[PDB]
């Protein structure tokens, strides 16, 4: 949240494991950005149940 | 004299002072009173 504005990277890979996070490298190109006028101070997820 | 009518143009509204110093490009919504005082407000001329 910076100069009024919201960037977003993304980045997808497949994976064969089920522990965590792999042991590789990944760049995150930018795919978005849209502009939000307040200042966030807190935020929460959303999961489908 | 476009925004100028001899009855008067009172919708136009101005926050005389804030608790803290506004950052650039930031919008404020909120018509909160100060609690300059302890005591609450409640909106009321009560304590500052």
């Amino acid at each position: 949240n910076i100069d009024g504005y919201f960037k977003i990277y993304s980045k997808h890979t497949p994976i064969n494991l089920v522990r965590d996070l792999p042991q590789g490298f990944s760049a995150l190109e930018p795919l978005v950005d849209l502009p939000i006028g307040i200042n966030i101070t807190r935020f929460q997820t959303l999961l489908a149940l | 004299n476009l925004d100028s009518k001899v009855g008067g143009n009172y919708n136009y509204l101005y926050r005389l002072f804030r608790k803290s110093n506004l950052k650039p490009f930031e919008r404020d919504i909120s018509t909160e009173i100060y609690q300059a005082g302890s005591t609450p407000c409640n909106g009321v001329e009560g304590f500052n």
